[PDB]
RNA sequence: CGCAGAUAUCAGGAGGAACACCGGUGGCGAAGGCGGGUCUCUGGGCAGUAACUGACGCUGAGGAGCGAAAGCGUGGGGAGCGAACAGGAUUAGAUACCCUGGUAGUCCACGCCGUAAACGGUGGGUACUAGGUGUGGGUUUCCUUCCUUGGGAUCCGUGCCGUAGCUA
């Protein structure tokens, strides 16, 4: 399948003893469609270029995927209808 | 010791110069993503602008990867772009 | 697009024996499958002429292919027509 | 009321030249302005107007007990460092200086060519 | 336009086009033409091996298809710009350049027309025919540290100088 390099920012109202989880809580619709190998990583609470909602720092979050086009999409779809990312993106990890 | 150019004592050497220089290929650089701030900021100015290669020294391939990685970490705020 | 894994379906099923590549009857193929591919795009994308111009390039080699084919033996051109179900 | 310190807007442009006071959250207190000094017309862009208006507005500002001041210039001034040093003689401590100057990134359209 | 509280300034919000530096005798495309970012779908191009088929090639009347901007049709949307239009002003008079406002239009979708200084003003294709010169892409021996506009040699693409030769 393909890899990806998804990157999420999600407010300070939240905490480190929670971060890991809310993702999973998402993941698991890939994991169960590819055992999907997951390398993930939580560095947060880090300032800003530039205020986002009255925000100067963010949790930032990298979650690398190896899995398919469509559940990466969807993956985003419920990642940007959620409430609480200020925003996220998807870089191939491959030649494009 | 010799000058900078005419010096067959050594090895035709592996130096950067004015003119010359291979700055992300040669060294200084880990990995090109925006998601590393430190090693992207160099190529800038101190105003928050891009560098040319013309005084950098890469080559397009280089510049341009630099450029989007600059640009994806101004969308994701890791890195400054000028605003009030 | 065109995977190996499809160019090796193609080889091996119209492909001469196992190795040929520049034969007509593989290269037909493996642009049959592509033009069906690439129509199957256009279908959604009305609108990339870029493509649409590369279309009109493989067609030209496939009738090309035919007519040389042809030109050799009549018997082996129907034949392959009559396999890959292509009208002309 | 009074403030001790501001910050002054100092907006430069080809025919006029404003230059007003302000807290630093972004209330003013007192602004001149070079057509409201008493030039007219042209007059009024040439960098001594600039001085005579800076130096009104500076002056009410220290009427209202502002001893320390930012500034944040903008747009092609005549009379930028003109209007600075006149207010840094006028009784005002120059903080801190900027180039804040409304670029867009290749924005909207500009007009077209005069002749 | 304001004097009914403008411009200026500051927080928030609405909005719809164009993406500063990267970015240039610089890359891609047959040509027009193409640059905010990410994803997806697709196309041609160059190099190396040159395993493979064995002259299948080149061109192309007609024909079909593509084709800047403006203009046409149906719907939406319209911030800025802005023909027409209105007013001020210079003027012999100014239906014009200047200023202030501003409609269609420019914007997206889908159907049109099929024109341009659509210009390298040089139709296409193949080969021979002094070099020097930057610059882009991929191979590779030599001084090799072997990290390098190292240099050499080959392939492709690109701009300047220059003999023969050609030209009014």
């Amino acid at each position: 399948m393909r890899p990806y390099e998804i990157m999420v920012i999600l407010d300070p109202t939240l905490d480190e003893r929670t971060v890991a989880p809310s993702l999973e809580t998402f993941l698991n619709v890939i994991r169960k469609d590819g055992g999907t190998v997951d390398k993930v990583d939580i560095w947060g609470r880090r300032r800003l270029a530039y205020e986002i909602a009255k925000h100067a720092e963010g949790i930032y979050a990298v979650i690398d995927v190896k899995a398919e086009p469509a559940t990466v999409s969807e993956l985003d779809r419920q990642l940007n209808l959620n409430e609480s990312v200020l925003r996220t993106k998807v870089l191939r990890t491959d030649k494009h | 010791m010799m000058a900078v150019k005419k010096s067959r004592k050594r090895t035709a050497a592996t130096e950067l110069k004015k003119p010359r220089r291979n700055q992300l290929e040669a060294l200084g650089v880990t990995t090109i993503d925006y998601k590393d701030v430190a090693v992207l900021r160099t190529f800038l100015s101190e105003r928050g602008k891009i560098r040319s290669r013309h005084v950098t020294g890469l080559t397009p391939q280089q510049q341009r990867q630099v450029a989007t990685a600059i640009k994806n970490a101004r969308e994701m705020a890791l890195l400054p772009m000028a605003g009030p | 697009a065109l995977t190996a894994e499809q160019k090796k379906e193609i080889l091996g099923q119209y492909g001469l024996h196992d190795t040929d590549t520049g034969s007509p009857e593989a290269q037909v193929a493996l642009l049959t499958k592509r033009i069906q591919d690439l129509t199957e795009h256009l279908k959604v994308h009305k609108h990339d002429h870029h493509s649409r111009r590369g279309l009109l390039l493989l067609v030209g080699r496939r009738r090309r292919l035919l007519k040389y084919v042809a030109q050799v033996d009549v018997a082996r051109y129907r034949s392959l027509i009559e396999r890959l179900g292509l009208r002309r | 009321k009074n403030v001790p310190h501001g910050a002054a807007h100092i907006k430069s442009t080809f025919n006029n030249t404003i230059v007003s006071i302000t807290d630093p959250q972004g209330n003013v207190i007192a602004w001149a302005s070079s057509g409201h000094v008493g030039f007219k017309g042209s007059r009024k862009s040439t960098p001594f107007a600039a001085q005579l208006a800076a130096e009104n507005a500076a002056r009410k500002a220290q009427e209202h007990g502002v001893k320390k001041v930012d500034v944040f210039v903008k747009g092609p001034g005549s009379g930028r460092e003109t209007a600075i040093r006149s207010l840094q003689a006028a009784g005002l401590e120059v903080g801190t200086i900027s180039d804040v100057t409304p670029q867009p990134h290749n924005g909207c359209r500009p007009p077209k060519r005069r002749r």
